[PDB]
RNA sequence: AGGACCGAACCGACUAAUGUUGAAAAAUUAGCGGAUGACUUGUGGCUGGGGGUGAAAGGCCAAUCAAACCGGGAGAUAGCU
RNA sequence: GCUCGCCGGAAGACCAAGGGUUCCUGUCCAACGUUAAUCGGGGCAGGGUGAGUCGACCCCUAAGGCGAGGCCGAAAGGCG
RNA sequence: ACACAGGUGGUCAGGUAGAGAAUACCAAGGCGCUUGAGAGAACUCGGGUGAAGGAACUAGGCAAAAUGGUGCCGUAACUUCGGGAGAAGGCACGCUGAUAUGUAGGUGAGGUCCCUCGCGGAUGGAGCUGAAAUCAGUCGAAGAUACCAGCUGGCUGCAACU
RNA sequence: AAUUCCUUGUCGGGUAAGUUCCGACCUGCACGAAUGGCGUAAUGAUGGCCAGGCUGUCUCCACCCGAGACUCAGUGAAAU
RNA sequence: GCUCAACGGAUAAAAGGUACUCCGGGGAUAACAGGCUGAUACCGCCCAAGAGUUCAUAUCGACGGCGGUGUUUGGCACCUCGAUGUCGGCUCAUCACAUCCUGGGGCUGAAGUAGGUCCCAAGGGUAUGGCUGUUCGCCAUUUAAAGUGGUACGCGAGCUGGGUUUAGAACGUCGUGAGACAGUUCGGUCCCUAUCUGCCGUGGGCGCUGGAGAACUGAGGGGGGCUGCUCCUAGUACGAGAGGACCGGAGUGGACGCAUCACUGGUGUUCGGGUUGUCAUGCCAAUGGCACUGCCCGGUAGCUAAAUGCGGAAGAGAUAAGUGCUGAAAGCAUCUAAGCACGAAACUUGCCCCGAGAUGAGUUCUCCCUGACCCUUUAAGGGUCCUGAAGGAACGUUGAAGACGACGACGUUGAUAGGCCGGGUGUGUAAGCGCAGCGAUGCGUUGAGCUAACCGGUACUAAUGAACCGUGAGGCUUAACCU
């Protein structure tokens, strides 16, 4: 979310704990956590995941403890901070299957595949 | 902190121009006893606006 | 900042303020007229008047609540026996503040806060 | 048994903050180190200045120390202000 | 006087050192007290300290000091 | 220099909880610290609580925050076989009742004998005090419920160590 | 290397990124055997580094409680 | 009889260290900063052998030349040694334009996309981290870009102290040694209560010409001026393809500023509850004090961001570079000389705020004051009595106003605070009694009881009527109007 933020991975190919090295989009953007794309290092990885430790690639935040605010004032708060790993050049999901809840805020462009694969929207 | 030159007796008086006391300019008179009192205060013989309110 | 905020600190902590107004309420109930400083009397209105409003209805729960907010059983007995019926008709305003002059040691605005139906 | 351990009194003084015309001519507050020993403490005594004493720092010798304090030579001298 | 708070292996009480009347009683509020003061350890008077058993004194000695004679040192003096 | 937040040797040491002279609250005793009254700006000091992220701060985790107790298990490299080592890590902690009208245990009254017959011995087992455990029940969000009370691990330099 | 100027030497590690650290190489400006050489369990208010935890250190401050600061009465300085 | 050779020769005869240092002076003399200069530096131009696929100037330019700046290395020693704090960082800035981005152009060796170079343009904007003390530098990752300089290489009576710049210690090297090092390493006291100017806020006094109560005009001044991503046009123009439009529209963000608290949150020592230890209220029960608010769990108002709203515009005028029209001097030519037209995020306005002390003190509306006497050195003036007006101030209750003033509401014809009534909220089934149980405890009365700054009401309390200030018709010169 912020820089120096550890996140869980929703998708399978992305592995375990990941850290946000940069908040992409914006000159001095401090905090971005709803549908935003963040540059990611892999701080710890299982070997079954395709990506490995020390590798930089993009991600999109899917779950935030801060939570989205709906238009009527509703706040959906998800426990845990989660990301879906994306390729640096393509920004397309590496993982074949997305796990856990997703929000309807991730309905734009390449995130349609994420909400298609993920069970609960 | 310190001054580089001594301030003048003139500038002392100009600073104390706005340091002056204010007169009372009015004293209310109670109806029952003729003593003048501070307005909305006890008359110092024990009367408010028209009645004896404290023994002392 | 102080916007729509009640409560006068009077340069003391909350425990001292509570203890001071408990003792002042006890003295005001006991003697029916006391001399205080003026803000002290003004917040003394706010502690003393709900005690008589509680003391209008006499029950063991209300005497226990009055003992909680005074810790003086003589004051509880006076509130529920001598006063209470006296102020039963009065819809608030048991306290009257009469401003006196100024204190000698410190120039403090002085006041006499008294019960309205004082026998003297 | 322990120049054992944890830890009060006790002895010291590691970091920070306040103070810095202070409450104080090195303190206070949070934490700190030793605390049965080469410990600490009271009461006396001894060592005197090119001297003492020093688990050593030019440390200490009365808020004074690469040579204390007091008086004398002394109105030293000062091509300098 | 009644309530409140504080300390309570002390901010309680007693000795030691040190101080020296600061003790108690009456009176006064000029200077003192970081304010007012009727109060005080302030001023000014008057009282108060009772020992065979407690300390000192005393009997003894430690570290050490002084040391007749003595030894040594230019005198002062050092050591004993 | 002061009616100064410092320094000053010994002695006594009540209750409850506690290993305790810690600490919390109280006894007995002594005090509120010789300027007060308001208002509740910035800023300063000492604290409290913080959404999300968490060392990105910074010269440096400086400071703060955390961990902290007792019992039972369990514990690595290396080692001078003492250590390391409270290594690290895990579990249980409150109340009420039963076991057991209060148990193990401690302290011991009558009584009973004996003797050089008194401050004697021996035998008793009434009363008093009483830790810990186990089992069931029960309350909160929480049971070392406050104060008090350790942060831990890996690699190195130097000096053996106090 | 508490020593290597060049030097942030070269490699491998740890990080996304490492003049620190750790381990090797020897090319020792300018190590070397009681002016002691090399290691060493334990120990250290020691020097350097890396983690877990934890948090207002930080992003970026916000509110609250007290002591000042403000006003009022009394006394009332300082450097220059 | 002297290399008394430092040769006008101190004495027969004399080396060093001080970071442990001390004294008297000196900016007579270095370090820092400022001043002069500008050799060097940086920037620009002159010529143009060349370099460029052929093709000096699309792009650079040898050999040489001339300038500009104060700006880097230096020179000097004017200043500062009876004192001008030293790098960096943090916070806060301001200026220049030799312009990094955004705007307007010219040339291109500019098919498009994307660039190069030059001109105009200073309105706004112009990263986060790792290493290390660093400015630097290397790197990792952003962005439209992460400008270049000045400001005592801005900023220590603003902060830091890693750095240097002390006293302790050690290593390498030099010296017999004390000690030394433009070596290294570990450790190592950064003070100010603001008089003046200056700002930022906020008042008092008098003026503006009789005194008031309002509402404004706008001379001036300040704030604000940023941009990305996607889609349409359009896969169109452009193109062999690959790629892919400096027009014109639409949304959506980032950073920034302003307001607000309806929501989501935080806080909430002034509400409710749980709970540990102890003490008290005689005791059980119920409560209270103290232990950081004892620890917590929640939380109303208020404040606030992390919440939501809003905005930096479009225009208009005059222009810069630039492009032109008509048009001579110069029958052709020519953007200029007379004329005429466009042309920028710059300028002036448009948006917001201040603002007549705008001494040039402005405008409009309304209210209010129309009595005598005496002296009299006459724009003239005094003294006395009578009368004090419109209004203000004081006092009091106060405010989502406030350091204090100031400002706003209300003052008995009164809702201005407190209290009271009802609600709302927040916390979570009070006490008491009864029942089940051996008891802890449970269950019922009971969503009970408490409740804050909140909402709607209510004269129960305090806002007493005086009094005070403020006046009495307002100066001299050129007009209609009638006397």
């Amino acid at each position: 979310i912020q820089e120096q933020t550890m996140l869980n991975v929703a998708d399978n190919s992305g592995a375990r704990r990941v850290m946000c090295i940069k908040v992409l989009g914006g000159s001095h953007r401090r905090y971005a956590g709803v549908g935003d794309i963040i540059k990611i290092t892999i701080k710890e990885a299982i070997p079954r995941g395709k990506v490995k430790k020390g590798d930089v690639l993009k991600a999109v935040v899917v779950r935030t403890k801060k939570g989205v605010r709906r238009p009527d004032g509703s706040v959906i708060r998800f426990d845990g901070n989660a990301c879906v790993l994306l390729n640096n050049n393509s920004e397309q999901p590496i993982g074949t299957r997305i796990f856990g809840p997703v929000t309807r805020e991730l309905r734009s462009e390449k995130f349609m595949k994420i909400i298609s694969l993920a069970p609960e929207v | 902190a310190v001054q580089q030159n001594k301030p003048t007796r003139s500038k002392r008086g100009m600073r104390r121009s706005h340091d002056a006391l204010t007169a009372v300019t009015s004293l209310s008179v109670d109806k029952t006893s003729g003593e003048k009192h501070l307005r909305h205060h006890i008359t110092a013989d024990g009367y408010y606006r028209g009645r004896k309110v404290i023994a002392k | 900042m102080r916007h729509r905020k009640s409560g006068r600190q009077l340069n003391r902590n909350s425990s001292h303020r509570q203890a001071m107004f408990r003792n002042m309420a006890g003295s005001l109930v006991r003697h029916e007229i006391i001399k205080t400083t003026l803000p002290k009397a003004k917040e003394l209105r706010r502690v003393v008047e709900p005690l008589i409003t509680l003391a209008k209805t006499d029950s063991v729960a209300n005497r226990r609540l009055a003992f909680a907010r005074t810790r003086d059983n003589e004051i509880v007995a006076k509130l529920f026996n001598e006063l209470g019926p006296r102020f039963a008709s009065r819809a608030g305003g048991y306290t009257r503040i009469l401003k006196c002059g100024f204190r000698a040691g410190d120039n403090a605005p002085m006041a006499y806060i008294e019960l309205v139906d004082r026998s003297e």
